[PDB]
């Protein structure tokens, strides 16, 4: 359960690895690490099984209903403050479980792109890049990082990361499914 | 190559004694000969080998030295007390089995760790399960057989075991008489 | 008022009888304890539920405990017009005689299927349970139950007891008209996972390999069938189930 | 016995005589082996005359004694003087319904003018036994022998003083928890007397 | 922390004929040993035609024979005196199992009687409510004293088909008699209840131990 | 609770032909220390059912209340209590049953074990045992703790079988029941030299005797 | 030399890593009764239905035991031995308190750790004696003894009908009675009862299966 | 009569044990959506780890009124609990605040809370739900 | 097992019965009577065609 | 004490009077509640005028029994009759030497003509204290009050003989792990005399 976001001038990327169970094969194409809260808004979340994904349905149903009542996008900040608090409440009266999410959006009203990740304690940082998975990525992250590169340089950074988490990896590192966010909406990128 | 644990039955028949082992298939034997006396050990492989060693190097002595070979008694009570040596530091299931050269009975016998003895008129069964092969002999179990009808309930008895719990089961089934041992295997 | 009066009028207090689920669960007012859609488990009253539960479970009458599904390989896979749920019927020994095959596989309606794989009496019970549900949905919606929506329900009441104790990994295949044939995986733990090919039990890495050497959607229903076949004995008495559109076909070893 | 609560490790002795009742004990509380309070009045009252001692854990045996002195102020306001068996069965109600939470012991002193003064304990587990004396505390164990040595039933007032006194006194000697003056209640028809005796003219005796 | 289980011991065979069912206990009660009794039965007639028997901690197996019974009459009460099949009786029992998931019975259930058909029934129920349809079955610590007897003296593939009442009746009881022989808990006597077309019927044997 | 307090040890009893004979000691002690002389723990119900109880003090005073309550709830509003509306042995020992086993299943139990005697209305003996599990089981010999361990044989040696009760006066009973109690004296610490025994014939009715004592002790086989 | 230690380390290894009766004595006016049961069970199993129980030190002194079997079986034959030996150093005929020494010595100098409970009885020249030994090494002198699973049931019937001068006969009737009720009473007892009777001036009276 | 509260762990569970919030596709489970408490908090994760005080403290007035009902029940008779009970339902159900959560004056005086405080007082302490209509339904049973 | 005819139309008139007290002693359920009636036609082995 | 070991739970009491000294004790030997052996002879013999009385463990103290009987006949052999106070200090030395394997503790009780019968008490540890009476056991806790109040020095042979036998009928009344028989040795000039009482005597006290 590997996920990474990367926020460049115009856009997020977000790239996911293929889910998998102990002692099961599966063979299947779909993301089911990943729900789309709004068009201009996209979460990603790696954790403990059957929990993640129950708060992941929970928190996009709770956006779908304010999106349809106010006939409104909220903000990436509002969604992600109020994934914060939501996640925050999951745990007040139970023992935590391990989750980290990564949200990204584009803000149409500031017309920039933002970038949110929430560990399981429910602290919200606002990031340039992030990512969560296998504890080797941050030192090429940071020397091949600028805030102003564009799609193409974020994808190229991209398959960098993705060829070097796939050497260290035991060759059994499936491939990666990338989404896009701009202001055109959310696309999957089959490259 | 795990090789640890196994099932060894002794049963007697009118004036023979029949002693069985189960394989492994996919050169490893869990019955050894001293003469006309035979011991089958099950537990741990490396104590089934010292203890064969250490008893073929004292039966060997003995034989030197007694000018004879040791009789199955005897070489019961050898076993009980060189198990009973190692009191906190023990090793298994020994059976014994054998007849005497001069009074021709049948006699087995079976040990524990430490080398108490229980010798059985009908039979002994020494293994981990030791359950649903107990129950088996038990029920097959007729006194006073002759030596076919006791290798064939001893067979039976074993099959029936490994049917119940596999591709490369197989057993070493020995018939002792007072002048001829008969050695067979078995592959299901 | 008069309830009132009644509550501070007076040996039923030590009975535990003036609480309407003891009287319930015994049978004493009436046969209502059978008709609950959505039965109640009883839970120790004391601090820890679950770690009792736990440490009793492990403690010696081998017939005194939990019955495990066998970890039996199991296979399913939709190619062009149905699904293939192939197991394999290889009995273990036990004190008793069989009148019939063991049945390795739940038949939920004349149209769903899943497979144990974990506890036996909870696959039993809730996919027993699960067809219930089902049958009262299309009931009520004159219409029959979509794959999704029955594993999704399973899904959920596995995980409302998630870390009770539960122990059930079940493979739910339906064939419907506005879906096609699917497959589901839900596990006692709440996951839930869609999927083309599914290959569980203690050797399903070599059956995957031969699935994968020789899967294609043009497929045939005789191909599909030959090939779930080969995959069984290559993992290791193979039943055989095709899922289609009409419901599912059993057959014994063709 | 919750961790860090105070242990009401005492001599508790009650003496039923031909005029009535006397109950007596020491005054010392310690935490330790550190003497807290060595001047203690461990005679509770729960009733004109009615009074009891309390062993245990002192929050639980206070709480207990509050309740049953209010239950026994709504008695007398509707009924009038309780006997002490009703006062020995609250005690016993109140101990046996909580023994799962609150560990308490009582020795309950009565007198009216039917029964002429009664003896009750309610040991640790809430059983309720009625006695001609009762004896008490981590001091108790090494006064037994002697306290079956030396009661006689039907005692004069003075009789009954010295056999409380020399035992009690015994018992401070041989208790490392008992010790501190000796403080007695006499109920009788006349009326409630207070008695205190200092370690110098009991450890003479 | 107080246990609240415990063991009886006991053993319990349940048998299938071609028109009628058998189901035998040993009757002794027995702690760690320890006799408590020697005449407590195990098997009952509950109801129409059904015999019952839950083997291993006594009062879970009398608290659920209990709950069977009540269930059964307000059956009847429900539906103009219905018969109960074995097959609904099963999974009534199941239910009844499955309802202490978390607070389980220590108890092993066999039941027998006949079906819609009028063959005979055996189910066999494990301790949470998973059930099964079983020609023989054999419960409690004499189990594989019991089976290898009667696999060696009958097929179930001499047919268990074309076996009498007699027939069934004398192997359970030679079966028991070398069960006592070997085994300790075992003994003290042996109840057989016998499930045909015309009823329940009742026998009793002397075992090794008076 | 989750251990007894004071404490009681056994109680034995034995069917003859006619009726049944239970026996117990009279002590309550308190750890090692025999602390209470003098408690009654048999419980005459009704005017032919006793209750024997050993273990907790606390929880036999609760159970005899909840068999005085019982018993006060049966005259309301029957007119006819002392008459053949009384309460049978079976009815008591069934609501115990179900009590015990109900709070074992609270995690709250009764540490007690019950034996209850009588004499049905048509003249059957009924004796019964319980425990704090719940578990019930009958004999024509029971006893408890000690007793069921030393004085069981003693009385089994009488009544072997269910074809020995017709066979067994009472004075048979009543001497083997005297002489289990002797043994228990002798061979456990926590016994008491004073008991009471009862007895209940279908015929003579209910007989308690209190403050009986072990006689013909023999300790001269010393020196 | 002695007994070993080795592998002790290894078999503790091997542990962490999931690596895996009826007996009475009767003291009669001129002499001892040992009486025992013929049952040897590996657990719920009856493994023999006829086993001797009754091992002897002396001629004319006799014991049983309990605990562990092959502790048990190597502590009498070591005692039976040393009585020997001492025999015929002496030239004299072995006393029970020799035994009772000897005994008392080797289990305390194990500390415990050979466990072995034992019933010994004997008659010499100075009388008649019984003695109970503890595997610790404390050892108590008393006139009716019992061991054992079964040894409650045996001493309720010792009590009920023991007295001060009984006769041969009388005694090997309360024996044979009391390992009676130990093997009806108690699951780990049956089968049949071995006897040994040892009077004063007399051969020792070995009597096996004396009630079937 | 007791003191400390005794008998609060359940006995039994279910999924539909929670009858004021359950789903209207699946009645027999409960709405996620409409609890509104995280999305992840299955029920049985509430029967274990929880403080051993949190219970005493949740029922503990109660406890002690029902104290104090056995006690005028054994000295006074029935009807001095019948009519405090009565009167104390009568004030609870008579009124209906859904904009405010503070009890009346009456229920204090009642109680014989006039000029007591305790931390309850001091500290009396969404997408769906938590308004008008809810409480209406939730107070008449519709 | 399928449930008798009879045994359904006496649950749904138990159900009816809900405007007062319930056969197994509810509360009262709902605040004025049904105004439907059923024709339940059904079939079972135990009575057949069964129309009430 | 180790696991499965046998503990001596006796009540012991020696008493110097006028004319020497008596050592006292009871008969039961227990394995928690079922009593092993209901007469016991917990006197043991050292030397011919010098007796003991042992606690804690049963095997360690018979041991040391032994040896200090042993050096007493070596003693003998050389010197003659020894002295109480060498057949303590023996023991004392054996038992404080051993302290950390070894649980004992002794009562010696001995006459000689130089000391005229003496009293010494070894408790765990292996200290030695002399007494002009010592009490110890599981019962003697019970009657610590009575001894106190009931001792007196240089009495004569049936007062310390009616003391003794109430303070341990006493003992055995309130205890669990005391048994039937009294034993008593009496020690003088004169010689040793060996005494017995029974239930049936002094429970009639």
């Amino acid at each position: 359960d590997i996920i990474l976001g990367i926020r460049v001038q115009d856009s997020v990327i977000l790239a996911s690895s293929k889910a998998v169970t102990r002692g099961i094969s599966v063979l299947k194409d779909s993301d089911d690490k990943t729900r789309q809260l709004s068009p201009h808004t996209l979460m990603s979340f790696a954790g403990e099984a059957g929990d993640t994904v129950q708060f992941a349905e929970y928190i996009q149903a709770n956006i779908q209903l304010y999106s349809i009542r106010e006939d409104y996008e909220l903000s990436p900040q509002a969604v992600s403050s109020f994934v914060r608090q939501e996640l925050a409440k999951s745990i007040r009266s139970r023992r935590p479980y391990q989750v980290n999410v990564l949200i990204g959006g584009y803000d149409k009203k500031k017309n920039k792109p933002e970038l949110y990740q929430i560990d399981y304690l429910g602290t919200k940082v606002e990031l340039p890049y992030g990512a969560h998975g296998y504890s080797y990525t941050f030192f090429l992250l940071d020397h091949h990082y600028r805030p102003d590169m564009t799609t193409e340089e974020g994808l190229d950074l991209l398959k960098l990361c993705v060829q070097e988490l796939e050497k260290r990896m035991p060759m059994d590192f499936k491939g990666v499914i990338v989404k896009i966010v701009d202001k055109d909406g959310i696309r999957q990128v089959d490259d | 190559s795990s090789i640890n644990g196994g099932i060894v039955v002794a049963m007697t028949g009118k004036d023979c004694v029949a002693i069985a082992c189960d394989l492994r298939l996919g050169k490893f034997e869990k019955i050894f000969h001293y003469g006309h006396v035979f011991l089958g050990i099950t537990g741990l492989a490396t104590d089934v080998t010292t203890l064969n060693e250490m008893f073929r190097y004292k039966t060997n002595l003995y034989k030197l030295k007694e000018e004879r070979a040791i009789e199955p008694e005897t070489f019961t009570q050898l076993v009980s007390s060189s198990l009973y040596e190692r009191r906190f530091g023990p090793y298994v299931g020994p059976v014994v089995a054998g007849i005497n050269s001069k009074s021709g009975k049948p006699f087995i016998a079976g040990f524990d760790l430490i080398g108490c003895i229980d010798e059985a008129k009908d039979f002994i069964v020494s293994g981990t399960a030791s359950d649903q092969l107990f129950g088996m002999c038990e029920s097959l179990y007729e006194p006073n057989l002759e030596p076919e009808d006791l290798f064939e309930t001893i067979s039976q008895a074993l099959l029936n075991a490994a049917d119940r719990d596999l591709s490369g089961w197989g057993a070493v089934v020995y018939i002792i008489k007072k002048d001829e041992v008969v050695k067979r295997y078995l592959k299901m | 008022m008069q309830a009132i009066a009644d509550s501070f009028s007076v040996l039923v207090k030590e009975l535990q009888y003036d609480n309407e689920q003891n009287l319930e669960s015994d049978f004493v007012t009436g046969a209502s304890q059978f008709q609950r859609l959505a039965p109640s488990l009883t839970v120790p009253p004391i601090a820890s539920p679950q770690q009792f539960l736990r440490a009793h479970t492990d403690d010696r009458n081998p017939d005194c405990k939990i019955k495990i599904a066998h970890g039996t390989t199991t296979l399913a896979f939709r190619f062009q017009g149905g699904i293939i749920v192939a197991v394999d019927s290889r009995a273990t020994a036990g004190n008793w005689v069989a009148s019939q095959t063991v049945k390795k596989v739940i038949e939920i309606n004349p149209f769903l299927l899943g497979t144990m794989a974990g506890g036996a009496a909870d696959c039993q019970f809730w996919e027993t349970w699960l067809g219930s549900q089902c049958r009262l949905h299309e009931l009520r919606e004159k219409e029959r139950i979509s794959v999704a929506a029955a594993s999704k329900i399973l899904s959920n009441l596995v995980y409302q007891y998630k870390g009770a104790g539960l122990s059930m990994g079940t493979m739910i295949c339906g064939y419907t008209r506005k879906e096609g044939p699917t497959i589901y995986y839900v596990d006692s733990d709440g996951t839930r996972l869609k999927g083309d090919i599914f290959c569980v039990g203690s050797g399903q890495t070599f059956a995957y390999g031969v699935l994968d050497s020789n899967y294609k959607w043009d497929l045939s229903v005789e191909d599909a069938l030959y090939l779930g076949k080969r995959s069984i004995l290559a993992a290791a008495s193979v039943n055989l189930y095709h899922v289609t559109e009409d419901g599912w076909i059993y057959h014994g070893n063709h | 016995l919750k961790k860090g609560e105070v242990s009401l490790g005492t001599s508790i002795m009650a003496v039923t005589f031909k005029d009535g009742v006397i109950l007596g004990a020491d005054s010392r509380t310690t935490t330790g082996a550190y003497i807290a309070n060595r001047v203690t009045d461990k005679l509770t009252r729960v009733h004109d005359k009615i009074w009891c001692c309390r062993s245990g854990s002192a929050a639980d045996t206070q709480a207990i004694a509050d309740i049953v002195q209010y239950h026994l102020e709504l008695y007398t306001s509707q009924y009038g003087t309780p006997s002490t068996e009703t006062a020995a069965s609250v005690f016993k109600e109140l101990c046996y319904e909580n023994k799962d939470n609150l560990t308490a012991g009582i020795i309950v002193a009565g007198y009216d003018d039917k029964n002429k003064g009664e003896v009750y304990t309610i040991p640790l587990g809430g059983s309720v036994h009625k006695l001609p004396y009762a004896i008490a505390g981590s001091g108790s164990t090494f006064i037994y022998g002697y306290c079956d040595k030396n009661f006689r039933e039907n005692m004069s007032k003075e009789e009954t003083v010295d056999f409380i006194k020399h035992s009690l006194s015994q018992a401070i000697k041989w208790d490392g928890s008992s010790g501190g003056v000796i403080r007695m209640v006499v109920l009788t028809a006349a009326g409630v007397e207070r008695l205190i005796f200092y370690p110098d003219e009991y450890e003479q005796l | 922390q107080f246990n609240p289980y415990g063991d009886n011991g006991g053993t319990i065979l349940g048998i299938a004929g071609e028109d009628f069912a058998v189901l035998a206990g040993d009757t002794r009660n027995i702690t760690d040993y320890s006799i408590n009794s020697r005449y407590e039965p195990k098997v009952f007639d509950c109801g129409d035609n059904i015999v019952m028997s839950a083997n291993g901690f006594a009062a879970d197996g009398d608290a659920l024979v209990k709950r069977f019974k009540n269930s059964v009459k307000w059956y009847h009460f429900d539906h103009n005196d219905k018969k109960l099949s074995i097959n609904s009786a099963a999974r009534n029992i199941q239910h009844l199992l499955y309802g202490k998931r978390f607070f389980p019975y220590y108890v092993h259930t066999i039941i027998a009687g006949l079906d819609e058909d009028g063959k005979g029934a055996v189910y066999s129920f494990d301790p949470v409510g998973s059930y099964e349809r079983e020609q023989c079955r054999a419960g409690g610590a004499a189990a594989s004293l019991i089976m290898p007897f009667l696999d060696n003296q009958v097929n179930f593939k001499k047919p268990l088909k074309y076996l009498s009442v007699e027939e069934v009746i004398k192997l359970v009881r030679d079966s028991f008699t070398s069960a006592t022989e070997r085994h300790i808990q075992v003994g003290d006597g042996l109840e057989i209840l016998i499930v045909t077309k015309d009823g329940v019927r009742k026998e009793f044997y002397e075992l090794k131990r008076d | 609770t989750q251990q007894p307090i004071v404490t009681g040890t056994s109680v034995i009893s034995m069917k003859y032909d006619n009726g049944v004979i239970i026996a117990a000691d009279n002590l309550g002690s308190y750890g090692s220390l025999l602390r209470f002389n003098g408690v009654e723990r048999l419980i005459p119900v009704g005017d032919n059912t006793v209750v024997g109880i050993s273990g907790d003090i606390s929880d036999m005073q609760h159970i005899e209340r909840l068999l005085k309550d019982l018993v006060t709830e049966n005259a309301y509003d029957n007119p006819l209590a002392d008459a053949e509306e009384a309460l049978e042995p079976s009815y008591i020992f069934e609501y115990l049953a179900t009590v015990m086993y109900q709070r074992r299943s609270k995690m709250n139990p009764l540490w007690n074990a019950i034996i209850v005697a009588g004499v049905q209305s048509n003249g059957d003996q009924f004796l019964r045992y319980v425990n704090l599990l719940g578990v019930t089981y009958s004999s024509p010999t029971l006893a408890t703790g000690f007793g069921a361990h030393m004085a069981n044989p003693l009385l089994r040696k009488v009544v072997d079988r269910e074809s020995d009760i017709p066979k067994t006066t009472v004075q048979v009973a009543e001497e083997a029941i005297v002489n289990a109690m002797r043994v228990l004296y002798y061979r456990d610490a926590r016994s008491s030299r004073n008991f009471s025994l009862a007895i209940i014939d279908k015929n003579t009715g209910l007989t308690f005797k209190k403050n009986l004592q072990v006689e013909n002790m023999k300790w001269d086989f010393a020196k | 030399a002695g007994l070993s230690f080795d592998n002790y380390q290894r078999n503790n290894f091997l542990a962490e890593n999931s690596h895996t009766t009826t007996i009475v004595g009767v003291k009669f006016n001129n002499g001892v009764v040992i009486a025992a049961d013929t049952r040897s069970t590996q657990g719920p199993i009856v493994a023999d239905k006829n086993c001797a129980k009754l091992h002897r030190i002396s001629p004319k002194i006799w014991c049983a035991g309990a605990g562990t079997a092959a502790d048990t079986e190597a502590v009498t034959q070591l005692i039976g031995s040393n009585i020997e030996l001492h025999s015929l150093y002496t030239s004299r005929e072995p006393r029970v308190v020799s035994a009772l020494q000897m005994l008392k010595q080797h289990l305390f100098k194990y500390q415990g750790h050979i466990g072995a409970y034992l019933i010994v009885a004997g008659v010499d020249p100075t009388g008649s004696h019984l003695f109970s030994i503890h595997a610790h090494g404390s050892t108590d002198v008393g006139y009716y003894l019992s061991l054992g699973s079964g040894s409650l049931a045996a001493m309720a019937v010792l009590e009920s009908h023991w007295k001060q001068d009984l006769t041969k006969e009388e005694a090997i009737k309360l024996a044979s009675d009391a390992i009676q009720a130990g093997i009806w009473n108690d699951l780990g007892s049956g089968s049949n009862v071995d006897v040994c009777v040892m009077e004063i001036g007399k051969d020792a009276e070995y009597l096996r299966n004396y009630t079937p | 009569m007791n003191i400390v509260p005794q008998d609060t762990f359940k006995s039994q569970v279910s999924t539909d044990q929670d009858k004021s919030v359950l789903s209207s596709a699946v009645p027999s489970l409960p709405d996620t959506l409409r609890q509104q408490e995280g999305g992840a908090v299955p029920l049985s994760t509430q029967l274990n780890d929880r403080h051993p005080l949190e219970s005493t403290l949740k029922n503990w007035e109660t406890t002690q009124r029902q104290r104090q009902m056995e006690q005028y029940r054994q000295i006074f008779g029935i009807a001095e609990p019948m009519k405090r009970t009565m009167e104390m339902e009568i004030v609870n159900r008579t009124d209906f605040n859904p904009l405010s959560t503070n009890g009346s004056i009456h229920r204090d005086i009642l109680l014989n809370k006039e000029c007591s405080i305790d931390w309850e007082d001091v500290y009396p302490g969404t997408m769906v739900g938590d308004d008008v209509h809810s409480k209406i339904e939730k107070q008449l049973g519709i | 097992e399928d449930i008798n005819v009879e045994s359904l139309t006496q649950s749904v008139c138990d159900l009816a019965l809900r405007f007062g007290e319930g056969a197994s002693g509810e509360e009262r359920l709902m605040s004025r009577p049904f105004g439907v009636a059923l024709l339940i036609a059904g079939h079972d082995a135990d009575d057949g065609y069964q129309l009430f």
